[PDB]
Formats: C-alpha cells, structure tokens, sequence
DNA sequence: AGGTAGTCACAGCTGATTGCGCTGAGGATTAGACGTGCGATATCTATGCCA
DNA sequence: TGGCATAGATATCGCACGTCTATTATCCTCAGCGCAATCAGCTGTGACTACCT
C-alpha cells in the first residue's frame, strides 16, 4: 500500500497485555473501498514476485 | 524526538533529536510528521549541533535549511573532513570560536597525558607474496590478518591484562574483528550490535574485572558511548581518515586519577603491517595528531614476546590462517 | 616546398563503486471483586433479690 | 405475692485476611535510506600528419 502510495491504516480490534500493558490489537488494514480490488491484485502480484524471488 | 522513546513536543523546552530524524526524505511515521510540523512552526532561540564534521554532508546540510533557529552552536573533537568540505562550513554555522591546546590541557591534567606508539609488524612471506600478487582493493584482508600482527596484539593484551589495564581493541574490518576476537575469546561488537546486549557488554567491561578486553568495530566512533579506558589498540582503520581515528583515540582515552604526575598515563598502540600500503595510511593519518604535538615512536620489535607463548607459533597454523583468509577471496 | 588544423595518444576531474552506518513498517511478546477467619458486639431471657 | 436487675447463653455484624483475570497504548527484525578511498570514463593537451598557398 505504501509502495503503491495507498492510504492504509491498521484496524484496531482490541487490547492485549503480555507484561502488563494494554497494547492495541489490530486485525488487518482499513483502506478505501475504491482501491479494494486493485490492492488485492497488487497483493497477488507481490506474493508471486516474492515467491519467485 | 527519536523513533523509540516518543514524547510530546508541546511544552518541550529542550528538544533532543538526531540528524536522521530530521533528514528523513522518505515518509516518516504519522506522529513524527506532527512533531516535525511542531518543530517547523516553532522558532528556536538556540540550536546545538554535535559532531560538526558530519554536517557538510548534503542531507545534513539540508537540515539547517529545514530548521529555523537564531543561535546555532557546533561542538566536536575534530574539524578536518577528509573531503575538504570545511570551507563551506565556515558559513554553514560560522567561524571557529575556540580550539584548546591539547598539550596544554595535558599539562593542566584536565585530560590524560597519552603515550602514543606505532608498532610495525613483519609480513609472513606467503602473506606478503599474496599481497603483492593482488593489486585491487581486495588486499585489505591479507595485511589486516598478518600472523605477526596477531601475535603482537595478543602479546600487548596479555601484558596489559597482567598490568590490569582497560583494553579496547578497534578493528574496522568486520571479518578481521570477528576472527581476532573469537580466537582471543573476547567480546566483539559490530554491525548487528543488539543495543541491550551492547550495553550488557559495556557494563561487563566497566564492572567485571575478569573481562577487561573489548573488541569494537567501526561503530566505536560515534554509534555509542565509550567507557573511559587506558589501553587502546587500533588494528585496522578506514584508510586515511586522519580525523576519524584521531577522534576515536581522543574519545577512548580519558583523564584518570593516580598517574596524573606522569607524562604517560594513557597508552595507545597502532598496529601497522610493514611494507604494506597500510604504512602509507598511518603516516597520512597521524599527521593530524602531529599537528597537536603528539609523537609516535616506532616499535619494530616488542620485548618479552619470546618467553611468553603466543598463537601461531608454528607456521603450519599460519598457513591454515592464510587458507581461511584467502577463502574469503 | 612550407605551417598550423585534423587526428590519435595520452593526462586531470569527477561520478560510480564498495565497504560500512542509521528510521519505518511488521510480526512476536496485581485491582478491584469475591469470598471467608477472626474478633468485637449487640441480643434475649432465667429467676430469685426484698418490698 | 410480684417488679426487674444481672449475668448465662448465642449468635451477629464489622474488621481483617487468602485468591484472580483484566474500564485499556511493548520488544526484536528486515527493508529503505545515508557516508568515505579506488577506479574508470569524459574532457583537455601534446605529438604526428593532411591540405591550401
């Protein structure tokens, strides 16, 4: 997303605390709905590229 | 204003950061962007820059344009950048305000009166033949791995440990540092330098008397804090950085009580391989220290090496070492 | 036949190269509740005191 | 004969003594940038030779 300069944020889900501190817990990235499938295509391309790399 | 310990810029009377934190051309973290906006909005009565010799670099020079401050003051140990990019610095910050006489400060006892020495190490015939055979930049490994140089360093370490001295050994080459420290079985710090374990090793040197021999890579220049020491042994250097290793010597050796009356209370050794290009570097480098009146007495041979048993006594070990070195081209 | 411009063979200047350092994203990581144990404490009534 | 104090018998509520899972913002790693002595190619200069007079 940053490579393609797409505004992507984390998706704060809850809180986890292993040693006594409530770190926020995120599940995936929130993005704009317009680039949803474009981001999927980019992820597929990068997955294949990293496989061959 | 670092990436690890983050603090609110508001109400921060004195903000401490690094050039990289201001030199990030790439996108920073979102909070970092806000702090940079706060800094740019705020106008500073005073700005302080440390290690001025690194400023003339283009990215760090852009920082001065980035920040709007009234009074900028620079402090450092040296001002001779080997790329002669110092004339511009005269207007990047301003005129050189002051420069204390090193020998005068030695006389006043504000700093230790250093005992400088350059130790010449003969080249093994096989090593020297290989060194002459190669003509490119790859020659660095061979003379930095001179068996006689290894023996000299080992003898110095043994002698100063028997004297109970703080031994810090520098080696700019990564591979040479690893091999030397491992064979001598002493702590080594290089590129990885896990900061927690780095400070662990530093405190072990500071507090544990059993371990008083620390091997440090090029990161010992400015990447961390050097505890005060008394014996500094430099094996490999950048290759002409007359200011870098002189600054390393100045930072390593500090004022120590007990031997202030004596004119030699700090000991510095520079190992140089004979008939190599390294000699041409050393005379090129210590020139800066000559400008401060420091002298370097040539020590071709070390007294006492014969009786004490050292490594590589047999050449059969030395040819295996040559095998190892040539394996890495 | 005569001399200085075109052409080729070497020199200074500077950019690319190769060791090495640093941030940003990314994947790992005992304080009110709920009871009881002990301890201070309200609590109810036999019953014989002598008017 | 009868009014009721005075202590025997008994829980009773308060203060104090055990556990328990979370009314909310960490710790290392790899990729992306940077810095300083070679080395090599662009450009300048001299040696050798062509052409107009």
């Amino acid at each position: 997303a940053r490579k393609l300069d797409i505004d992507c944020v984390q998706a704060i889900t809850g809180f986890d605390f292993h040693g006594g501190y409530s770190h926020p817990v995120t599940d995936g990235y929130i993005v704009c709905e317009e680039f949803k499938d474009v981001l999927l295509t980019a992820w597929e391309n990068e997955q294949a590229v990293i496989e061959r790399k | 204003f670092t990436s690890d310990a983050k603090d609110k810029p508001i109400g921060c009377s004195v903000a401490i950061s690094t050039y990289s934190m201001l030199g990030h051309t790439t996108k920073r973290s979102w909070e970092a962007e806000r702090v940079m906006e706060w800094l740019k909005t705020q106008e500073w009565g005073l700005m302080i820059l440390d290690e001025v010799h690194t400023i003339p670099a283009k990215m760090f020079r852009r920082v001065l344009t980035i920040v709007q401050a009234h009074c900028k003051l620079g402090l450092t140990a040296t001002l001779v950048r080997e790329d002669d990019k110092i004339v511009d610095l005269n207007f990047l910050i301003g005129p050189k305000l002051y420069e204390a006489n090193w020998m005068e400060l030695q006389n006043n006892g504000y700093i230790a009166k250093v005992q400088c020495a350059e130790v010449w190490c003969p080249m093994s015939p096989e090593f020297y033949r290989e060194y002459v055979a190669i003509k490119t930049k790859k020659r660095i490994l061979l003379y930095t791995m001179n068996p006689n140089k290894f023996r000299a360093c080992q003898f110095l370490i043994k002698f100063h440990e028997r004297r109970n001295d703080k031994i810090i050994v520098f080696a700019d080459n990564v591979f040479a540092l690893k091999e030397y420290a491992i064979r001598l079985n002493k702590p080594y710090i290089y590129g990885p330098t896990s900061q927690g374990e780095r400070m662990q090793i530093l405190q072990n040197f500071k507090h544990n008397p059993k371990i008083n021999t620390i091997f440090i890579s090029k990161v010992g220049d400015t990447s961390f804090d050097l505890p005060e020491a008394n014996v500094l042994i430099q094996i490999s250097s950048h290759g002409g950085s007359r200011r870098q290793e002189a600054q390393r010597l100045g930072r390593v050796l500090r004022a120590k009580k007990g031997m202030v009356a004596e004119e030699y209370n700090a000991f510095f050794y520079s190992l140089v391989s004979q008939d190599t290009q390294e000699m041409a570097y050393s005379t090129k480098r210590q020139r800066f220290l000559v400008d401060q009146g420091y002298s370097f007495k040539v020590i071709t041979k070390l007294a006492g090496m014969e009786e004490e048993d050292l490594a590589f006594s047999t050449k059969e070990e030395q040819q295996q070492l040559l095998q190892k070195v040539l394996a890495a081209t």
